[PDB]
């Protein structure tokens, strides 16, 4: 119904593509690694939770993570201090009532100082030239949850559980853009929860078929099949929640039939 | 890091900060500099400003103002904008007793819509759009501007904040306390502003909260369940408000032809979901002859 959301979503679909991470970054930090940054994603999860934020919030500071560790090289020991700057801001940014700095120094259990994550924060906001406005995969799915009638609260809770669960992972979820993971999300929440497929007026929206999602599907479905192996379960333990309808309580698909 | 800035004059304080016009010493450009405060231990780079300046910049737009540098000192924090000739405000105090000609109101507001549309399509609210914001040039155009209180809004909505308008300008659905506002509150803002172009005076110039409501009452009809379906259902609406009829708008803008008396109806609608867009708006026959005047000065 919203006046503007087919603007707003070509608006969007130029906007990833300028805001987008470097695809290998990690290969050229000399101190912190892929699971490092999981470890710190899943404590930002709980800390998204403890706060009661937005989900939004929780994907823009991974979004601000990613970029900035584009470009700065940072010790694994101010690995934190980054992800607090970072969730800082997109509280600011995005929150009606984001916590104050002394939450935020609070839940680091005191490893920083206040003049820290406030000299972090400025430092953020210099590298990112305070380019905060990003898209993120929560928006993507939104926008796609307009056009599946009536709609499915379940379908809705375990595309937004796979599409926070690819924040985990940089490797391989940093090569796909979030218009995509949002639409491999999509269809495999539908299909896992109706049986029903990507629908044709996505397809008319997005410019996106089955084929062009398939490389991304193909790898969520495995995330979400291994999910219980993985060693961060913040995600999994926040969507079985009735608020969230307990789907990371339902199966996976053993096959997708693609 | 202010070293080659001259102040000229404290301007005024807006949505958040102290504003001055200034001079680059080395290039002669006047500029506006927007003053913020941070201290340290507080809080960092407060929100408004953090939102002002991420959401300028993805609003390169001939009607919205440009942001030209941002000087974060580790005390300060400058917004440095273009300097226009002056505020919408005192042109209409600097044209209250002779009153704006038509074509010139007519082509502001066709301006002040494509600047607007062009933000709604780029997901941003304003939320304080009033005549002190807003900007005119010696040559004819016109600028949104002071966006410290603006908001990037998802599709569909969530809740923002309350507080959000300066009282004039609000919409009846915030004074009512609907749960969700989006592109209409500023649409709103708009028909109160051409209607204070037309007749030289605020259209609804409410003291408090009540005082607005029922200045919107008077002028427009109290609503009901036929124009909006709902408001009597709406967590602040009172069974027991006035009734008033609707005045012919003949009476509230008497220089408007029905063209334009129209386009006010259809921003002013009371259901969000019935008051026309920003971009519908720049269809509407009252522009079909537009031009481009400029402003005496
Ligand atoms: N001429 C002018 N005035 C401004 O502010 C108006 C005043 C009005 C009262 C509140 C503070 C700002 C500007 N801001 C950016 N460019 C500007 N140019």
């Amino acid at each position: 119904v919203p006046d503007y959301h087919e603007d707003i979503h070509t608006y969007l679909r130029e906007m990833e593509v300028k805001c987008k991470p470097k695809v290998g970054y990690m290969k050229k930090q000399p101190d912190i690694t892929n699971s490092m940054r999981a470890i710190l994603v899943d404590w930002l999860v709980e800390v998204g939770e403890e706060y009661k934020l937005q989900n939004e919030t929780l994907h823009l500071a991974v979004n601000y993570i990613d970029r900035f560790l584009s470009s700065m090289s940072v010790l694994r020991g101010k690995l934190q201090l980054v992800g607090t700057a970072a969730m800082l801001l997109a509280s600011k940014f995005e929150e009606i009532y984001p916590p104050e700095v002394a939450e935020f120094v609070y839940i680091t259990d005191d490893t920083y100082t206040k003049k820290q994550v406030l000299r972090m924060e400025h430092l953020v906001l210099k590298v990112l030239t305070f380019d905060l406005a990003a898209p993120t995969v929560n928006q993507f799915l939104t926008q796609y949850f307009l056009h599946q009638q009536p709609a499915n609260c379940k379908v809705e809770s375990l595309a937004m559980f796979l599409g926070e669960l690819s924040l985990i992972d940089a490797d391989p979820y940093l090569k796909y853009l979030p218009s995509v993971i949002a639409g491999a999300a999509f269809h495999l929440a539908l299909y896992t929860v109706t049986g029903q497929s990507w629908p044709e007026s996505l397809i008319r929206k997005t410019g996106y078929t089955l084929e062009s999602l398939k490389p991304c599907l193909m790898d969520l479905h495995q995330t979400y099949l291994k999910a219980p192996q993985h060693a961060q379960q913040s995600i999994r333990e926040k969507y079985k929640n009735s608020k969230y309808h307990g789907v990371s309580l339902l199966n996976p698909p053993e096959t997708l039939n693609l | 890091s202010m070293e080659n800035f001259q102040k000229v004059e404290k301007i005024g304080e807006g949505t958040y900060g102290v504003v001055y016009k200034a001079r680059n010493k080395l290039t002669g450009e006047v500029v506006a500099l927007k003053k913020i405060r941070l201290d340290t231990e507080t809080e960092g780079v407060p929100s408004t400003a953090i939102r002002e300046i991420s959401l300028l910049k993805e609003l390169n737009h001939p009607n919205i103002v440009k942001l030209l540098d941002v000087i974060h000192t580790e005390n300060k924090l400058y917004l440095v904008f273009e300097f226009l000739h002056q505020d919408l405000k005192k042109f209409m105090d600097a044209s209250a007793l002779t009153g704006i000609p038509l074509p010139l109101i007519k082509s502001y507001l066709f301006q002040l819509l494509q600047g607007l549309a062009f933000c709604h399509s780029h997901r941003v609210l304003h939320r304080d759009l009033k005549p002190q914001n807003l900007l005119i040039n010696t040559e004819g155009a016109i600028k949104l501007a002071d966006f410290g209180l603006a908001r990037a809004f998802g599709v569909p909505v969530r809740t923002y904040t309350h507080e959000v308008v300066t009282l004039w300008y609000r919409a009846p659905e915030i004074l009512l306390g609907c749960k969700y506002y989006s592109t209409a509150v500023d649409i709103w803002s708009l028909g109160c502003i051409f209607a204070e172009m037309v007749t030289r005076r605020a259209l609804f110039p409410g003291d408090s909260e009540i005082d607005q409501l029922f200045r919107i009452f008077r002028t427009l009809g109290t609503p009901d369940e036929v124009v909006w379906p709902g408001v009597t259902s709406m967590p602040d609406y009172k069974p027991s408000f006035p009734k008033w009829a609707r005045q012919d708008f003949s009476k509230v803008v008497p220089p408007l032809d029905e063209d334009g008396r129209s386009l006010l109806s259809q921003m002013l609608h009371y259901d969000p979901n019935k008051r026309i867009s920003a971009k519908a708006a720049l269809a509407h026959p009252f522009f079909q002859d537009v031009t481009k005047p400029v402003p005496h000065l």
